RNA sequence: UUUUUUUUUU
RNA sequence: GCCUCGAUAGCUCAGUUGGGAGAGCGUACGACUGAAGAUCGUAAGGUCACCAGUUCGAUCCUGGUUCGGGGCACCA
RNA sequence: GCCUCGAUAGCUCAGUUGGGAGAGCGUACGACUGAAGAUCGUAAGGUCACCAGUUCGAUCCUGGUUCGGGGCACCA
RNA sequence: CUCCUCGAAGACAGUGUCAAGCGGGGAGUUUGACUGGGGCGGUACAUCUAUCAAAUCGUAACGUAGGUGUCCUAAGGCGAGCUCAGAGAGGACGGAAACCUCUCGUAGAGCAAAAGGGCAAAAGCUUGCUUGAUCUUGACUUUCAGUACGAGUACAGACCGCGAAAGCGUGGCCUAUCGAUCCUUUUAAUCCUGAUUGUUUCAGGUAAGAGGUGUCAGAAAAGUUACCACAGGGAUAACUGGCUUGUGGCAGCCAAGCGUCCAUAGCGACGUUGCUUUUUGAUCCUUCGAUGUCGGCUCUUCCUAUCAUUGCGAAGCAGAAUUCGCCAAGCGUUGGAUUGUUCACCCACUAAUAGGGAACGUGAGCUGGGUUUAGACCGUCGUGAGACAGGUUAGUUUUACCCUACUG
RNA sequence: GACAUUGUGAAGAGUCAGACUCU
RNA sequence: ACUGAUUUCUGCCCAGUGCUCUGAAUGUUAAAUCGUAGUAAUUCGAGUAAGCGCGGGUAAACGGCGGGAGUAACUAUGACUC
RNA sequence: ACCAUCUAGUAGCUGGUUCCUUCCGAAGUUUCCCUCAGGAUAGCUGGAUCUCAGGCAGUUAUAUUCGGUAAAGCUAAUGAUU
RNA sequence: ACGUUUCCGACCCGUCUUGAAACACGGAUUGCGGAGUGCUUGUCUACUGCGAGUCAAAGGGUGUUAAAACCUUGCGGCGAA
């Protein structure tokens, strides 16, 4: 799957109208200490009793959803689109050529 | 599983020493001011069998 | 025993075990450095 | 002991029992998933006749 | 450094 | 007994829609040598186990007879 | 019966996504040697097991077929 | 004389707390489902196409042939132009096949992929420009409980793309190509809250996505038990019985051939019609609050598909002998070696050494050799506990005095 | 392994600006 | 712990799993500690022991210990070769 | 091991579940579930009744439509095939 | 009418089950005992009182046929957004 840098859509923002958006790949943030899902579940192991949640094993997914963060360049606002599963992924790759020899 | 017999020796019940007929333990004299300064004589009254 | 059982009388696990194994489990040659017959001077 | 047994068998006369009931006859009159701008029209045009 | 063999009788 | 497999020159093995029976060893002769052995060339080795059938045509395909070889064959 | 695995010169074995078919021995030629063997210099060699398909092109990728090999085949 | 009892170690060891490693020695728990018993095998578990399917829709099996977890910045959108597979006839090197030209060409091509539909100034090929694969809410279809996800349909509002325009476009020509709660994370507002007043961090919320549950409406999960246990099951296997008869056994029909000649003395191929339940299968109807599960021994009776004997007919019947057939179960159908053996094989006699049934007759009749618990050995397998219609050895055989039957 | 129990002296090295750190 | 009188012997394998032996080994490592930023919670970085990983030993430790072709003057077999 | 208690432990499984008349009267099917001896769900069924006093029907007629099964065809496409 | 005798009919009940007289299980006989309850919380239905209200709690006051009955609520429950 090949998907351009740039993209000309429409902005939510201020802008309200078709505009130009630099295009990423997002990628999850570093999860913190301090969530309060993190902190019950750090007091919940602490102490005796083992494992007190489970541990997912049975993998069946070898793709993900690769989700878009395109920025306007009018008014920073960013907009995320999810694609369909992909197992190669590359942005601004080189685009396909027409009946050129091999 | 159970203990085992080398886990059941610790208890000292059974495995105890068997040591009614002993004769004694196998020990020097004390030191003392006779052996530390020069020599004590003593006789050799017996040669026994220890259990 | 650690070595008990089977259809076939084996140890079937190797009889070295650790110096710090636990009361229970320590039976064998105990933290041994080398096993089988001394070929020379030990 | 097998136990997927599908079957059709007396379901027609469970459905005949209490007869089969057709629809209704107010069904048509309902303005209901009708198109968006002609609601409006009609709503402006509602709103505006003259009751004498 | 390497260096094996040579049918029978005459 | 049943599932089968195979039977080709004195011996051992190839071969085919089915349209020729080949190879080796062995045998006879010739070349070679002082003479042999070995080596070469030729001549060679067959009812294609037997019978019946199907085919325009069967060593091969179908059935039967003989010979053998490999496997299968209560029970709780 | 089920589950897999493999099939490549005369023999034993590699090989690539798919664009090369290799290695050793064997075979053939020349040389060294009185001659053979070792040695030196060369050459030719495979049913990529058989088919159908997929894409530009398949020994390779997919499916089926033939042969071989391995493992399971347990209660009562 | 000295307030060190005499030595050794000495602020290390030891002890207290926390941290990390090891830890079946020990604890707790788990070790999917479907399934012509279970296990092994497979996935028919979410899922699409053609068929089954009996001309609306719908319709099952571990029914049949296949497919799905992807792929695509174009293989999405749109405008324009063109026509494909193939055939025929021509053209230096050029050949069956390179490239050029003309005729014919209903799609016999192509359209990412399975199958089926659909499509010709296109849905195919070439090419220009593009991002409608964007933002927002409702309605509806499909599955359906008329729940949800997924997928899709027709609109409405916005901003856009292509085109001169009408128009077309919310991804792929259509039918599969996928995911809840909790938690994490991101994007959004010049947003809300932190309740003693405020500011800034920090944390928590409202809305939309992603991280995944393939057992696909979504537990976190390895074995063994022959030392075994409990609640049940004839919904479910192993022995008898029942249906079936593939397989086993037995008997016919036609005659191509064999039989020196001669199809039918005796046989009878290629084909084909039957019968039996003494084989083994298939099934799962009865029995799991139990029908004692092999064989032998003993003892009755029964059937013949007749080995012998009685009476006969036919021969490739000149007779010991032998073969075929008919009426015929009255009466016989043995002694032994090996094996638990049924079978098998051999020795010997014999008129003959026929085949079978009766809950594979017969264990409150025996025996207990085998099978078939617990002990033990070997081989293979397993890390191990342990497994093995593989071999081996030892392993409790209970009760009738009742009714009937039978004997007196 | 860390902290506490844990005190009294020297030598070396390193930090600082008489302290600290280690050995 | 295994083996199991006497006699005679006890072959090859340290790759796997164990056990064990050294450690210079910044390869990987917790708490504590130290440094940077911040007004603080806190963030970032450095250290960071044993273990593990690397190296050596050990089978009277658990255990394990192969295939296919050709070949001798009758055949057969195959000492021999690949 | 035995004794008492937690303890009337839990059981989707087995057994039982006690008067008479009258009226109505089933289901073994759909979907989801570590679901297949069980549940929830819809269906089938009973009871209470309430609002009314012509629009309905497991039946026909008229009109109009849908279908690709039986038959038919292969001297019509596809695939066999003398 | 639980006597006898005739003619016709007549398999043993309960249960699980597609299917029981079953070669399926429980049942030798008789007496007595023996199993859908209590409470909390919901919901619907029927009846009663009052009705934008209704019920009032703990408590208090009184009651000697005094655990009753009778009286008593700026406030509380539900309802009225
Ligand atoms: C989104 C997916 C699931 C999620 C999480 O494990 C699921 C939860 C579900 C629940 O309700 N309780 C739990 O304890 C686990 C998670 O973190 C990852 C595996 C990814």
């Amino acid at each position: 799957v090949n998907v351009p840098k740039a993209r000309r859509t429409f902005c939510d923002g201020k802008c309200r109208k078709h505009t130009n958006h630099k295009v990423t790949q997002y990628k999850k943030g570093k999860e913190s200490k301090f969530a309060q899902g993190r902190r019950r579940y750090d007091r919940k192991q602490s102490g005796f009793g083992g494992q007190t949640k489970p541990i997912f094993r049975k993998k069946a997914k070898t793709t993900k959803k690769i989700v878009l963060r395109m920025e306007c360049t009018e008014c920073k606002h960013k907009k995320q689109l999810p694609i369909k599963r992909c197992k190669h992924f590359e942005l601004g790759g080189q685009k396909k050529s027409r009946g050129q020899v091999i | 599983g159970r203990r085992i017999r080398i886990q059941r020796k610790g208890a000292g019940g059974i495995f105890k020493s068997h040591n009614k007929h002993r004769k004694g333990a196998s020990k020097l004299r004390p030191l003392d001011y006779a052996e530390r300064h020069g020599y004590i004589k003593g006789l050799v009254k017996d040669i026994i069998h220890d259990p | 025993h650690p070595h008990g059982g089977g259809n076939h009388q084996h140890i079937g696990h190797p009889s070295t075990v650790r110096r710090d194994a636990s009361a229970g489990k320590k039976v064998g040659l105990i933290a041994a450095r080398r096993t089988g017959r001394i070929r020379g001077g030990k | 002991a097998k136990s997927k047994n599908h079957t059709n068998h007396n379901q027609n006369k469970k459905a005949h029992r209490n007869g089969i009931t057709k629809p209704k006859k107010h069904i048509f009159l309902s303005m209901k998933g009708v198109d968006a701008k002609f609601i409006k029209n009609l709503r402006f045009s509602r709103k505006n006749n003259k009751r004498q």
